[PDB]
RNA sequence: CGAUGUCGGCUCAUCACAUCCUGGGGCUGAAGUAGGUCCCAAGGGUAUGGCUGUUCGCCAUUUAAAGUGGUACGCGAGCUGGGUUUAGAACGUCGUGAGACAGUUCGGUCCCUAUCUGCCGUGGGCGCUGGAGAACUGAGGGGGGCUGCUCCUAGUACGAGAGGACCGGAGUGGACGCAUCACUGGUGUUCGGGUUGUCAUGCCAAUGGCACUGCCCGGUAGCUAAAUGCGGAAGAGAUAAGUGCUGAAAGCAUCUAAGCACGAAACUUGCCCCGAGAUGAGUUCUCCCUGACCCUUUAAGGGUCCUGAAGGAACGUUGAAGACGACGACGUUGAUAGGCCGGGUGUGUAAGCGCAGCGAUGCGUUGAGCUAACCGGUACUAAUGAACCGUGAGGCUUAACCU
RNA sequence: AAUUCCUUGUCGGGUAAGUUCCGACCUGCACGAAUGGCGUAAUGAUGGCCAGGCUGUCUCCACCCGAGACUCAGUGAAAU
RNA sequence: ACACAGGUGGUCAGGUAGAGAAUACCAAGGCGCUUGAGAGAACUCGGGUGAAGGAACUAGGCAAAAUGGUGCCGUAACUUC
RNA sequence: AGGACCGAACCGACUAAUGUCGAAAAAUUAGCGGAUGACUUGUGGCUGGGGGUGAAAGGCCAAUCAAACCGGGAGAUAGCU
């Protein structure tokens, strides 16, 4: 569970170092992202021959959180750093293409089939 | 449909072999025997009174046993109501146990929840919270304003103030029945049902299908 | 309680090992992706376990691909293929939650080799 | 924050006619000494049930 | 909320909760009875049995659990030995407790604490 | 003007339709998808920020939507004092000056123990006409009514094409509520271990007191959230705006004057808690009691003797009950509490000893010792035997039916 | 500008976005060289702003240790 | 005005940890506050905690929280040096 | 050496809360500054009301200061309560 203004950190090469959490989707006043959700982001570092620098609106998807996911029997999945991974603004399908660390198996669902061809694990 | 009576002993799992862990309730149905059938022609309308369980011998009193005596059936610790839903059909001392709710699916669970105690408004209806260190002094938590100025000039009645919170008859619903256990008298259904590890419970039938 | 209790053990499995604290376990979890049931496996260092009989769940903290997970397992479901010890280690604590506050050479715990 | 017409006698007692208080309506006696003492408690002298435990 | 909590509070810090209770048990056994209030001789007693049940199982070592309790000398020499196989023999329950009045002062219900004992 | 505290920010809301969203319908320059305006409709929902002294205003990004207006331009005997609106000070300016400014900058006490309405609750008296019991009906009065998004129907219908559907089904999310601790957590100045400096018990060892629990890492019961089950109808009645059919009056045309029909989140039902002090105080199945005796203004009478029922209460150990009471459980014709035993759990290798080693300390006995509340047994002590309050077949009038 | 009506003035950096702000354009409503002008590192219990560290101030608070709040008894006001 | 958390100037000034008289605990030498006893709720007051987050709170980082010591290594634009 | 530096006694009073029918006719508990000095303090004198003092607020002169406090003109004057 990740509300706004959090420091996160960004698990793909797109070149974000750390973004920031602004304007979770997807609710009237939903406060809450986390295990498939999608936040609202801009960055606030990059790499110099990064695709993209310090501010840009950009549009991403949780993996990781620090207080985890709960799985349907009552496993938790504790991390020890969020992360979420940068997509366009409109037309998802994402920037980067090389990720760094794990997810979980929750988002799994026609949209984001990239990311188990990305994934490095699970 | 008829409800039934007995006490709630408590939270546990039961797991299913895919790896779903669904939290659940355990409730003893014990006999539930019927002391007395009132009907139109002479209450007006129709239903039954259940008693359930076993009761000392000196402490029932002779206005309570005659009308148990007047069945032939033991000493339970309450009265009950239920009423028939026109087409079925008892006796007076009839015994009627957990395999009533064999081929229902979802029942309405009613019982007396917990006595959280005089609580503060902050606890009992959710107001939100004010500020506790910018300058702020003596209001810390406490509601605020009741009322419009002069011209309301009372306050409406049912304004949320704090109430002793808890205790009253908390009814939940759509309740999935898990398992229907008979051999044992325990009911499992799911979820969370109002009550204490041993209080008094009523389980019936759900009207919302 | 007696009567719960009796609940309790008719799905209770009969003999998982024992692992303390501070344990390399291997525990292989079921998975199911579409149609098939299949297996993946957790290596890593248990770091609690927390003992209710049917609620009993433990801690295993795996370093994964630049961060450190850690899940837990619920002992008695069917979710559990297999525990298997890899190395045992001499703790002191019985539940070490500041391991998450170590990496490198600091998190290794020693063999306990008793 | 402070009152605003002087209340009556007759407002003044009703807040007191549940000020009023109920004794003792019990006081058994003793097994023995036969003296008055307060139910479950020890005489005055020092018997409870028949039996002298004050050690006095 | 005080649903299925123990303990009496008793206006009274938690240091001087226990380490009160350490010295009216440590005045429990030396003339072996007093007189005090009923709410404190009602939490007296489950502080003073266990260190009854140390007493009639007998070694070094909870000699000196009794002295990591209540702290005196004498009355863990007059436990062990002048109380141990005295109530050795049965279950649990060494104390008769029989409510004794009131203050003079302030209606502080008074009450008897007393072994199971003096039959002399 | 012998006081009515003033913009604004919380918190708390509540009312009105001139409706921002949801629902119904008409019309179109309504092909579809989106719209636009006119009505019907107040049941519910009704952004966080950057900035600003903020309502006011801009942009950003959300949203099914971020409606508007009333309540001293709502709310200080509820809070904050930033705004102007005390005196200190300054820049500019106007005036010789003392000094003033819809001209800006800096600093500058917000008090009050609730008598009375009122409100969430909560007990006592006593009434309901003999008394007590336990259980209910239901007059009546609240709660609770939120809303996308994907998929199938069908890439169809309408369209050259791009595009792209209504009523209908399924599942998953947001927000508020209702519980519930079984898991995931937090809490656990009573717990088990570490440990800093110090003090004592004669000293080593071992322990305990003090230091914001001394500072620490974990932690049961419960208390609870971020944790996880449920909640908002489906169905019915009578009506809106409309849509009508068959027809009149006005031989024909017309949704209406007679009359018959659908039709909304609104209006009574449906579901849920309160509820016979519903003084119109009600039904129901019942349990308890049927001695003597003067007076009389014979009044629904007082009086004395003898008794004092079922029961309530009183005191008692107490309770996931609790502010004190109330309400629940038990009261030796005994498991109501504290205990003790079995264990669960927690913290994890007591103490002492033996040996290793110059030692700090390591290994064996030892996954030991210790454990607050929790779970299952046993009377070990403590929950006296009585007295107390309450009663002796229950006013009169009037038929239906019985002597 | 601590000097500014239009005024949130017009650009640039900072922020996703800035009536605050930092460097300037010059047309100062109404600066100005001892009712001192400009720059100035130290210095301030200074004014505005800013990132880091940091934490319950906040999103949305929940347990806990205690002194009163509450019950029983003793003494006992107050404005009004 | 009071047996009042408010002020009054010199002197003596012990042990062990510590730079020190501050602090932490004790010798000696004095005291326990002249209402107690229960209860274990909202509720202020003086606080210990804390899940994911990190000023989104707010007029304002005021308040909480954070850091903190004696040694060696090592440190800038500017500058009156 | 030094109106150096950090910091207790002592000095004071920048912030926050308690209080504001207060423990007190503005202090108390945590934090904040000078602390070898333009400092701090005890006893003892001098300055007296259009007068004094004053690193200047119109601040202060016995809990009261844009003109002290007690007495006396005096029962001032009161187009007004």
């Amino acid at each position: 569970m990740i509300q706004e203004q959090t420091m996160l950190n960004v698990a793909d090469n797109s070149g974000a170092r750390r973004v920031m959490c602004i304007k979770v989707l997807g609710g009237s006043h939903r406060r809450y992202a986390g295990v498939g959700d999608i936040i609202k982001i801009t960055i606030k570092e990059a790499i110099p021959r990064g695709k993209v620098k310090k501010g840009d609106v950009l549009k991403a998807v949780v993996v990781r959180t620090k207080k985890g996911v709960r799985r349907p029997d009552g496993s938790v999945i504790r991390f020890d750093g969020n992360a979420c991974v940068l997509l366009n603004n409109n037309s998802e399908q994402p920037i980067g293409t090389r990720i760094f660390g794990p997810v979980t198996r929750e988002l799994r669902s026609e949209k984001f089939m990239k990311i188990i061809s990305l994934a490095p694990e699970v | 449909m008829i409800g039934l009576v007995g006490k709630k002993v408590g939270m546990t799992r039961i797991f299913t072999e895919d790896g779903v862990s669904i939290p659940v309730t355990v409730i003893e149905v014990e006999a539930n025997r019927v002391t007395q059938v009132k009907d139109l022609a002479n209450d007006g309308y129709r239903a039954i009174q259940v008693t359930t369980g076993a009761k000392k011998a000196n402490r029932v009193t002779k206005p309570e046993a005659g009308h148990f005596a007047k069945a032939g059936v033991e000493a339970g610790r309450g009265l009950w109501e239920f009423r028939l839903a026109e087409g079925e059909e008892f006796t007076v001392g009839q015994s009627i146990s957990v395999e009533l709710f064999a081929d229902v699916k979802k029942v309405d669970v009613t019982g007396t929840s917990k006595g959280k105690g005089f609580a503060g408004t902050v606890k009992r209806w959710n107001f939100r919270t004010q500020d506790a260190t910018h300058g702020n002094s003596l209001s810390h938590r406490v509601p605020g304003s009741i009322g419009q100025n002069q011209t309301p000039g009372k306050v409406f009645k049912g304004k949320k103030m704090a109430g002793q919170m808890g205790n009253e008859r908390v009814t939940v619903q759509s309740l999935d029945v898990v398992r229907v256990d008979a051999e044992r008298n325990l009911l499992l259904v799911k979820g969370a049902v109002p009550g204490a590890t041993g209080s008094d419970l009523i389980v019936k039938p759900a009207v919302k299908a | 309680s007696n009567i719960i209790k009796q609940l309790e053990q008719e799905q209770m499995k009969q003999d998982v090992p024992s692992f303390r604290p501070g344990d390399t376990v291997e525990v292989k979890v079921w998975v199911v992706e579409g149609s098939k049931k299949r297996l993946q496996a957790f290596e890593g260092v248990v770091i609690a376990i927390r003992n209710r009989g049917l609620h009993s769940a433990f801690t295993v903290r795996k370093i994964s691909n630049g961060e450190g997970v850690e899940r837990v397992f619920q002992t008695h479901s069917p979710v559990v293929d297999s525990i298997s010890v890899k190395r045992r280690g001499a703790v002191r604590k019985a539940k070490l939650y500041y391991l998450r506050e170590r990496t490198g050479k600091a998190a290794r715990i020693k063999e306990r080799l008793n | 924050a402070v009152q605003q017409n002087k209340p009556t006698r007759s407002k003044r007692g009703m807040r007191r006619s549940h000020d009023a208080l109920t004794a003792v309506t019990s006081l058994s006696v003793d097994k023995t000494s036969g003296e008055k003492h307060l139910r479950h408690h020890i005489t005055a002298d020092g018997y409870y049930r028949g039996r002298k435990v004050i050690a006095k | 909320m005080r649903h299925r909590k123990s303990g009496r509070q008793l206006n009274r810090n938690s240091s001087h909760r226990q380490a009160m209770f350490r010295n009216m048990a440590g005045s429990l056994v030396r003339h072996e009875i007093i007189k005090t209030t009923l709410p404190k001789a009602k939490e007296l007693r489950r502080v003073v049995e266990p260190l009854i049940t140390l007493a009639k199982t007998d070694s070094v070592a909870n000699r000196r659990l009794a002295f990591a309790r209540t702290r005196d000398n004498e009355i863990v020499a007059k436990l062990f030995n002048e109380l141990g196989p005295r109530f050795a023999s049965r279950a649990g329950g060494y104390t008769r407790i029989l409510k004794c009045g009131f203050r003079a002062g302030d209606n502080a219900p008074m009450a008897y604490i007393e072994l199971v004992d003096r039959s002399e």
